[PDB]
């Protein structure tokens, strides 16, 4: 495995950015999830030397935080808040309009891998429930006309 | 350009922590400056480090994040040990219903950053850190580009405004976990490892990052820094009036007609946050409860409480989910019982089972498949999370829950 000048540069970067090396493992992480839609399990030995830590430390990181997946490839990660108040104004709303747009249900990837409907806790945006994110891009559920329209935006 | 951020609504009677944070946009340094901003910083420079813990300590602020410890007290317990010493800013902000840290790291990232020098200065920390939820992309990038707004303008840095103080905050981020939100298992985050609450005592503020004098206190807390030493301990306990000083956010949440962010004084009732502020319910059905984020369930009976620390009051994070007559409590505890299922770390067995076995056979319940051993079972497990945990999360995995069934016991009995 050999990571890209582009990705590596960044790594780098976060590798640099705190005192020590072991603390931009997240950063590093979330970097690696940016560019290939996952974790691939072949990118946690460069890493692991990168960091200077033995490689089950990095494995039991990426198991224990919920962002990162290191089993599905998606371009766009829909983050749907399953959590009390996004579920009491429309998460069922949300995930049936989702359905009926991509044909997929949570935890499903889209056949050609563009999207991912991934079931996650409270967004902290409860105020706007039913809350979603695509990637890093957050929005409030309307309907499935307001939704079509806004992950026509992902290509 | 950031990434999207929900338009959250916000309001204030106060004009403090929320006085460009009511506005959905991110504030650069010169309209921060433009308000009286980094004043406090100059002032506060000028002060000796325990003048400031002492004007915290006079002002009788507490901790915004949950707990409600008073800040200077905290202060005072990390500075009788010796350095170097750590500043760290809890931006984790999961639990459900809770969305006023945001707007502040979003929104007003300066008044947060002031308030971090000044903190910093205070317990004299040099290296300082924002631990930010990882679902809040947006709000890192704006804290990593005021971050350097600031530096830019020698708030930041080396020989911060010529008082040869030198600070540096760190930006890290979170992966998906609630219980990176606990103050030990930030740390263990932050030092590059899985988010396991270690085991207290040693206390943080003696032994925490690296095992030095570390203070951890929430991003709202903070926030309340600036006023304390722009206004001075005295103007700051007067506001209220209430026996809880200083301005507090509420995030008013559910079946309310606006929901948002709302800056009031602590002195104000839950049903003045309901019905005074976010504009009463929608249709005007009848509040049956309130849940306080995953913490507590309140009552039709109790909206006349404060919003404080008191023991009557209601207390935790000001947090204000608004159940009305059409939502069933059972599916509300459900959806309460779900998330401690999905947020145990799972280092403690009664807090990894009960979590898990609370969800399952509530599911069960809801669903109409229970027997009376799962019924039976519900109860001793609801009752037995609490056993040998070494953190908050198992010992308030059962409480709201609890509640439930001892307030709403009509509403139970339609599934039993
Ligand atoms: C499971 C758990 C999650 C927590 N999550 C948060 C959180 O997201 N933000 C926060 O500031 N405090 C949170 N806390 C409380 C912290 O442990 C700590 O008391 C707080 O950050 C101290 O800051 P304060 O004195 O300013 O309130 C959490 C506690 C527990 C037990
Ligand atoms: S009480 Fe629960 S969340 Fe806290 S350390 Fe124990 S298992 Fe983890
Ligand atoms: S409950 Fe869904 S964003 Fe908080
Ligand atoms: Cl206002």
């Amino acid at each position: 495995f050999e990571f890209p000048e582009e990705l590596k540069t960044k790594l780098q970067e976060h590798i640099n950015y705190f005192p020590k090396k072991r603390q931009a493992i997240l950063l590093c992480l979330h970097e690696i999830q940016n560019y290939y839609g996952y974790i691939p399990p072949e990118s946690l030995k460069p890493l692991a030397d990168m960091l200077e830590l033995p490689l089950n430390h990095v494995e039991g990181v990426v198991a224990f935080y919920d962002m990162f997946d290191r089993e599905d490839k998606a371009k766009y990660r829909i983050r749907v808040c399953v959590s009390i108040v996004c579920h009491l104004m429309g998460t069922n709303k949300l995930l049936k309009a989702l359905e009926n747009i991509l044909g997929i249900k949570p935890g499903e990837v889209t056949p050609d891998g563009k999207f991912k409907i991934v079931p996650v806790q409270c967004l902290g945006a409860c105020s706007e429930a039913p809350v979603f994110m695509v990637n890093d891009d957050e929005y409030k559920f309307e309907s499935e006309v307001q939704l079509n329209e806004i992950l026509s935006r992902y290509t | 350009s950031y990434p999207a951020i929900p338009r959250i609504y916000a309001e204030t009677t106060l004009n403090m922590l929320l006085k460009r944070a009511k506005k959905p946009r991110v504030h650069s340094i010169d309209e921060y400056l433009k308000d009286g901003g980094y004043q406090a910083l100059e002032k506060a420079l000028n002060m000796s480090p325990e003048e400031i813990i002492d004007w915290v300590d006079k002002s009788t602020l507490r901790g915004r994040g949950g707990a409600g410890f008073p800040t200077g007290k905290k202060w005072k317990f990390a500075v009788q040990n010796p350095g170097p010493r750590y500043f760290i800013c809890n931006a984790d902000e999961s639990e459900p219903g809770t969305f006023k840290d945001r707007i502040i790291i979003e929104r007003d990232p300066h008044l947060l950053i002031e308030g971090i020098i000044i903190s910093s200065y205070a317990i004299g920390a040099n290296e300082a850190y924002i631990y930010i939820r990882g679902e809040y992309p947006a709000g890192y990038y704006i804290l990593r580009d005021a971050i350097e707004e600031a530096k830019k303008k020698g708030f930041l840095g080396k020989n911060i405004l010529g008082s040869g103080f030198d600070l540096e905050i760190y930006v890290a981020r979170g992966a998906g976990a609630y219980i990176c939100g606990e103050e030990t298992a930030l740390i263990e985050s932050l030092e590059g490892k899985r988010g396991h609450p270690r085991l207290k005592p040693p206390y943080p503020v003696q032994k925490g990052l690296w095992g030095k004098p570390t203070v951890v206190n929430n991003v709202e807390t903070i926030a309340n820094v600036p006023f304390i030493i722009s206004m001075g301990w005295e103007e700051y306990r007067y506001i209220g009036p209430s026996d809880y000083a200083g301005p507090k956010l509420f995030p008013v949440s559910g079946k309310v007609k606006k929901p948002g962010v709302y800056e009031l004084p602590m002195n104000t009732t839950l049903r003045e946050v309901i019905f005074k502020y976010a504009g009463g319910t929608l249709g005007n059905k009848k509040v049956k409860a309130v849940f306080s984020g995953a913490l507590d369930c309140f009552s039709s009976e109790e909206l006349d409480i404060p919003m404080d620390y008191s023991p009557l009051g209601f207390g935790g994070t000001g947090t204000v989910i608004v159940l009305t007559e059409e939502d069933d409590i059972v599916e509300a505890a459900l959806k309460i019982a779900e998330f401690y299922e999905h947020e145990t770390c799972g280092q403690c067995t009664p807090c990894r089972v009960g979590c898990y076995e609370q969800a399952n056979l509530l599911e069960k319940i809801y669903k109409g498949e229970a027997t009376e051993q799962d019924w039976e079972g519900f109860d001793f497990v609801n009752r037995n999370i609490q056993p040998t945990s070494i953190c908050g999360l198992g010992a308030v995995a059962g409480r709201l829950i609890r509640q439930t069934l001892e307030k709403f016991p009509e509403e139970w009995e339609k599934y039993r």
